[PDB]
């Protein structure tokens, strides 16, 4: 198993490549 | 620089949720670099952002409570400039600031329900005290966000705040949380 941190890149909603 | 709100979740018979943004990129780049938000704020949730990430900040108790990994000892951006965290417990991986004036504050509260970033909500049966399990399992990527999110019990109170995901092969399967009793410890 893995325990995960859920945090996502800045703003309000984070771009993404 | 400040953690800086850039949307809401304003909360509901059965639980629902909706979201609304409030800023955008720029606005919460200068936001974070002054710490001054003369934005209205509205809802029970948060969402927030510093420069490099965003997760969530729920409302209990005239409290806005959030994670530590995410906000670390940063001030969140206020009307009368920044706000200093009015609590900061590392290793619950707690911190809050006094709940700015518009913002809605849940009450304290075993089928439980997750308020996702999306503004899904998602049921969870809880496993002890600080762990429950997705009745109906998801990709972890569903979660991405969500840190700081409440656990609502069924009439929408309060039992804790969504700290980390438990997680095999991408499918998220269990949520770790803060109590809503941690909260309490902390606040004395
Ligand atoms: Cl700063
Ligand atoms: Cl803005």
């Amino acid at each position: 198993d893995e325990l995960v941190y859920l945090l996502d890149g800045p703003g309000y909603d984070p771009i993404h490549s | 620089g400040s953690v800086v709100i850039v949307g809401r979740i304003i909360l509901s018979g059965p639980i629902t949720a909706y979201s609304q943004q409030t800023r955008g990129l720029l606005g919460c780049i200068i936001t974070s670099l002054t710490g001054r938000d003369r934005n209205q704020v509205e809802g029970e949730v948060q969402v927030v952002s510093t420069a490099t990430q965003s997760f969530l900040a729920t409302c209990v108790n005239g409290v806005c409570w959030t994670v530590y990994h995410g906000a670390g000892s940063k001030t969140l951006a206020g009307p009368k400039g920044p706000i200093t965290q009015m609590y900061t417990n590392v290793d619950q991986d707690l911190v809050g600031w006094q709940a700015p004036p518009g913002a809605r504050s849940l009450t304290p509260c075993s089928d439980l329900y997750l308020v996702t970033r999306h503004a899904d909500v998602i049921p969870v049966r809880r496993r002890g005290d600080s762990r429950g399990s997705l009745l109906s399992p998801r990709p972890v990527s569903y979660l991405k966000g969500s840190s700081g999110g409440p656990l609502l019990c069924p009439s929408g109170h309060a039992v804790g705040i969504f700290r980390a995901a438990v997680c095999t092969r991408g499918v998220a399967k269990a949520v770790d949380f803060v109590p809503v009793e941690s909260m309490e410890t902390t606040m004395r």
